[PDB]
């Protein structure tokens, strides 16, 4: 009796902090696509052949000479890396935001959804 | 499935006779008790027209119908549909005669109008304006419930009655809504009839010996909650919330206390004593150790009162309603000069009696508390709707068919029309004025063919109202023997009887659907 | 599946029994048939319309009864019953002899010249009326409530009846056909009495306004009626994507102010303040003339709004452009929220065409209001068809026995076959007379050889036997009036209804 209206409130307080999580990693992730959109205007812009500081690995970052500008990844399927044109990249880029952007979008509605539920929990609660 | 005109007006009025003929004692001291074992199947008793006809299940279209019409005089006078349907067959049987004969049914619903009229006119002619005291009304008492049950009966009965009804013409209203308040008691005998000028409590305290005697009444009516409750309630009550119940266990008692004290300083403030009596009584639940502190300060704290009762002891005591006992002035709780809490059988049924202004005067009756003490309580309560209406009209005449010759006579005793045509309606109307007393008569006696002629040539000879001696058969001065039609009643029912007889008339067919 | 002389006997047996039993509930003095439900649910009318109804209905042909029956219950509703006798008349007598005389045909035309004769003859019976004197339009309201035997509260509602429908008659085709009803308004009031009621001008808004934020009373702002597609547009012109959020809302619902407002100033451009919004609403909508203190009524019917088109005499305004008084609120016009019990009442009054009246009903409540609206709804008809109808005739067999002579007459001189139904349409003029005699209670073949003498000299011009009166009488002394088109518009139908059935010999499913 007394317990159950004392569980299902902070129960919904956690959907609230699931949701806006995943909304913010869900505007997290999508912001990358865009990043992989815009460097290929930058390596297009000074040109195949510029001193490229890249990442080596942890604290470690490795030069090299830019080549190829029009070949430039798309990571999709599961374990495939599709190379695509200047042109193609930046666009499964967009998309996959796009298909992250309602998969990001709906989130709130869901975030906003379960704190007020809460509330209606703990509205009984000092009910 | 259908029937026409002819053999539409058969069913009519074929259906009336046994159906009206059971009721040929429902009227007077002569009228014969009637036993529903198959009403809803249940063992009862009843005479009343209109009631006895809502009672039963009635199949009839035409045991249906009049009680629909039957309900307002039962509404109004609540007899006289004991009398009613005695003319209204008569009178079908009169008009289907030239019809019979033939004559058109419109000619004969047509002439009983002016008929309706000219004998509604001899009302005016014959009413009898009477200046009521107690004893006029006692024997308008007697002449409804005589009607009702036992002379005998009517006795004991016609006390609380017109003393009732005495206490609001006082109040000089009209009607009684009010003294109309009735009680019943375990006995083993439904002879007790009891008047109380105030009212009496069901509900007992849970907590005897408080104050049994109420001497001064103050009496503040109470929807309090003096149990809010005792233990974990939370708003009062069980909840999901133990964060709220943690917090709400103690005010509780304490809102009580509270209401405790505030009834505490309240009987010490309305006495000061436990001299004085005093009277709380909550709408709700009380509790006992709330009781059990008040109970020994004097009062009577009593609990889960009935809203309606709340109201009498609001108004016939001059009452009062607060959610908080505070402290009132002793004066500001309504009175009754005497309260008597009264246990007969286990149950105290207090008294809070000659209630300080009575609108309402509580009638008491012990009983077996069977169907039997339903037959009085039923019984009492029309006739104190007839003697309202001896209130109501200052002309009540005599019964027991001391009317109707002298009515149906002139309009006889000449064509009120000097139309025959009228007169097929007249001569068919005022007719079955004279099914009353004639069947009274023999069903007491002698044939009414000498009573008629008595009667007549009696009203002829005399004028005087002079009616049946209803188990003797034989006429007597109905005025002095006190057998008495309100102004009101009779004529209503007269119309009742014709203003239905028409259009029933008019029925050329019915089919069966719907 | 069903078949000539069977179906013209079943015309016959059916409509005949269908013609009937209400003629006994005919007649202010009449004969209420009793109806029994299956259940043993009891029933007391004299509306056959009613009783058509609990009796089961098999025969198609007399469920076609019923359709011109509800068709002139439709028309008027009262003489539903009186339409069917004489179809019932006719589909009695010519029929079955002229079909075993082999046709329906001659019996087909004839009536085409039963019909004119009396059609001549109704111009010639009935007489012109003052629609100009409501009195001498009264005593036919006085006459024509009290058949049921209702006057009380009528005897007002007789003249109320007259004040609003002839103003709630504005009507042309340009041969200024009158029909409008729709005009009149009438109110379910609670107290006040039913001998207090009025006619107020436009179309009093009762049944659902009565919205406590139209203000109360305007005074002369407008009555805003809108078709207007006022309801906000989310872009510029148009409406753009929805609020998920918080730069949507932003961004649209500023769009959404000038869209109400531009054309709210096109409201204002004919200075409202009332606005009872219908096309087009929108929570901003009411919200903008909330906050421009334009009261804006809405969660409302484009019926109100039909009533207010009435109500200002207006039509309602799909122009987003440039909103008008001659748009929406026609005239000066009024409107004022009235409390007559405590319900809130719009009343807009003053349409800007005169004969601007609508029905305030007060009873001492709504039911014994009712008792007033329902017969001042035969009242207010009535009116409509004397307005419609500017001749009325003395009534009874006097409207009976008139014709049946000239129609004879043609009989006797058209000598034909048609004569034979004109032969059979005589006399049946003369049922309800009968019923008449009925009503009267009195001998028929008497009065009707009686009557028929009196169409013999005085020709039954307002001579008929009145059952009521019981006896042969001018109907006009008498006064027993209607307007002719009611007579012929009960005498129209059986024509044609009889016609109708008399073109069946086939019922097939």
């Amino acid at each position: 009796n007394l317990p159950q209206l004392e569980m299902l409130k902070n129960q919904l307080d956690q959907e609230v902090e699931f949701l806006s999580t995943s909304i913010a990693q869900l505007k997290v992730v999508q912001t990358k696509y865009v990043e992989a959109k815009d460097c290929l205007n930058v390596l297009n812009k000074s040109n195949e052949g510029k001193e490229l500081l890249v990442p080596l690995t942890s604290s470690m970052y490795v030069p090299g000479k830019l080549h190829d500008v029009e070949h430039v990844l798309i990571d999709v399927g599961t374990g495939y890396y599709v190379e695509k044109t200047a042109e193609d990249a930046k666009d499964f880029f967009k998309r996959k935001i796009d298909f992250l952007t309602k998969q990001m979008e709906k989130i709130q509605p869901a975030l906003q959804e379960k704190h007020a539920m809460k509330q209606a929990v703990m509205e009984m609660m000092s009910q | 499935e259908v029937a026409r005109a002819q053999a539409a007006l058969a069913v009519n009025i074929s259906a009336a006779r046994g159906l009206q003929d059971v009721l040929r004692t429902n009227l007077g001291p002569k009228g014969t008790m009637k036993m529903l074992v198959s009403g809803a199947g249940d063992i009862k008793l009843t005479k009343d027209g209109n009631v006895l006809l809502h009672e039963m299940q009635i199949q009839h279209p035409t045991a249906s119908l009049i009680a629909k019409v039957a309900t307002a005089q039962d509404d109004i006078t609540g007899d006289g549909t004991t009398s009613n349907v005695l003319i209204i067959g008569e009178l079908l049987k009169q008009a289907d005669l030239y019809i019979s004969e033939g004559l058109h049914p419109r000619i004969i619903t047509e002439g009983f109008e002016a008929a309706k009229e000219k004998a509604l006119q001899f009302l005016e002619e014959v009413k009898v304006s009477r200046e009521m005291d107690r004893e006029t009304l006692i024997d308008v008492a007697r002449t409804s419930l005589r009607t009702k049950v036992h002379a005998e009966l009517a006795d004991v009965l016609t006390e609380a009655v017109v003393d009732s009804i005495l206490a609001i013409k006082k109040q000089d209203e009209p009607i009684d809504l009010f003294m109309i308040e009735i009680m019943e008691m375990k006995h083993k005998s439904e002879t007790d009839t009891s008047l109380i000028r105030g009212l009496v409590l069901d509900h007992g305290a849970r907590h005897p010996d408080m104050k049994k005697r109420v001497e001064d009444a103050y009496i503040l009516t109470c929807n309090v909650s003096l149990e809010y409750e005792k233990t974990e309630v939370n708003s009062g009550f069980f909840y999901k919330s133990a964060e709220e119940r943690e917090k709400l266990v103690k005010a509780e008692r304490k809102f009580i206390e509270d209401r405790v004290k505030k009834i505490i300083e309240l009987k010490r403030k309305v006495c000061g004593d436990s001299d004085k009596g005093f009277v709380v009584i909550n709408q709700k639940g009380i509790d006992p150790f709330s009781l059990d502190a008040l109970s020994k300060e004097g009062i009577v704290a009593l609990r889960r009162a009935k809203r309606r009762n709340m109201e009498r002891l609001t108004l016939a005591c001059g009452g009062v309603a607060l959610n908080s006992f505070d402290d009132l002035s002793p004066d500001c709780l309504g009175h009754a000069g005497l309260v008597y809490e009264y246990t007969l059988g286990e149950e105290k049924f207090t008294f809070i009696e000659k209630c300080n202004n009575p609108r309402s005067v509580t009638l008491l009756i012990k009983g077996p508390n069977k169907h039997t003490l339903t037959q009085i309580k039923d019984a009492v309560r029309d006739g104190l709707r007839a003697v309202k209406n001896a209130i109501d009209d200052g002309c009540v005449v005599p019964g027991a068919g001391a009317v109707e010759v002298a009515m149906a006579e002139a309009l006889i005793k000449h064509k009120p029309s000097v139309k025959g045509r009228a007169q097929l309606g007249v001569q068919a109307f005022a007719d079955a004025l004279l099914i009353i007393p004639k069947v009274l008569a023999q069903n007491s006696g002698f044939d009414l063919q000498e009573t008629l002629v008595k009667i007549q040539a009696e009203h002829s000879e005399s004028g005087q109202l002079v009616g049946v001696d209803l188990n003797t058969g034989e006429p007597m001065v109905a005025a002095e023997v006190g057998v008495w039609d309100n102004y009101c009643v009779k004529k209503q029912l007269l119309h009742s009887c014709t203003v239905i007889a028409t259009n029933i008339l008019l029925v050329d067919e019915i089919m069966r659907a719907g | 599946r069903e078949s000539g002389r069977k179906v013209q006997s079943g015309n016959i047996n059916a409509a005949k029994t269908i013609a009937d039993i209400i003629r006994t509930c005919l007649g202010p003095k009449s004969m209420m048939k009793m109806l029994l439900d299956p259940m043993g649910g009891i029933v007391m009318t004299n509306d056959g319309n009613a009783i058509l109804r609990e009796i089961q209905v098999q025969h198609p042909a007399a469920k076609s009864m019923i359709e011109i029956s509800r068709t002139q219950d439709e028309e008027v509703g009262d003489g539903t019953t009186s339409v069917i006798i004489l179809a019932g008349e006719m589909l009695s007598v010519a029929e079955h002899f002229l079909e075993q005389q082999m046709h329906p045909t001659v019996v087909i035309s004839a009536y085409r010249k039963a019909l004119d004769d009396m059609i001549s003859t109704l111009k010639k019976i009935s007489i012109p009326v003052d629609i100009s004197d409501s009195d001498m339009m009264l005593n036919i309201i006085n006459s024509s409530i009290t058949t049921k035997a209702i006057s009380r509260w009528s005897s007002l509602a007789c003249n109320i009846a007259l004040d609003a429908v002839k103003m709630v008659q504005f009507e042309e085709n340009g041969r200024k056909e009158i029909d409008i009803k729709k005009y009149a308004r009438v109110e379910k009031i609670p107290g006040g009495i039913i001998e207090d009621s009025c006619v107020l001008r436009g179309v009093m808004i009762n049944k659902d306004v009565t919205h406590p934020r139209m203000r109360r009373y305007i005074k002369n702002p407008r009555i805003v009626l809108l078709d207007s597609s006022l309801e906000y547009k989310k872009g510029e012109s148009q409406t753009d994507i929805e609020i998920t959020r918080e730069e949507d809302f932003t961004r649209i619902l500023q769009m959404e102010e000038e869209y109400i407002q531009q054309l709210c100033e096109d409201i204002i451009q004919l200075k409202p303040d009332v606005v009872i919004t219908e096309k087009g609403i929108s929570d901003l909508a009411q919200h903008y003339l909330m906050r421009a203190n334009i009261t804006a009524i809405r969660r409302v019917r484009k019926t109100d709004n039909n009533r207010i088109a009435r109500a200002c005499g207006a039509r309602i305004v799909s122009r987003p452009e440039e909103l008008r008084e001659d748009d929406v609120g026609t005239g000066a016009g009024l409107l004022e929220i009235k409390k007559i019990g405590d319900e809130y009442f719009t009343f807009i009054t003053d349409c800007k065409d005169p004969k601007a009246c609508t029905i305030l009903l007060r009873g001492a409540s709504k039911e014994i209001l009712s008792e007033v609206e329902r017969n001042l709804q035969d009242a207010m008809q009535v009116c409509r068809n004397v307005l419609l109808d500017p001749q009325l005739v003395p009534g009874g067999g006097a409207s009976e026995m008139a014709v049946a002579h000239a129609l004879t007459e043609k009989s006797k001189a058209m000598t034909g076959v048609e004569q034979w139904p004109y032969r059979a349409v005589a006399q049946a003029l003369e049922v309800i007379p009968r019923t008449l005699i009925q009503n009267c209670g009195a001998s028929t073949i008497r009065l009707l050889t009686s009557l028929r003498a009196k169409h013999t000299q005085e020709n039954c011009e307002t001579w008929g036997v009145n059952g009521e009166t019981g006896t042969l009488v001018d109907m006009k002394e008498l006064g027993i009036w209607e307007p002719l088109a009611v007579k012929l518009q009960t005498y129209k139908t059986a024509v044609e209804t009889a016609v109708l059935l008399l073109r069946i010999d086939d019922i097939v499913s």
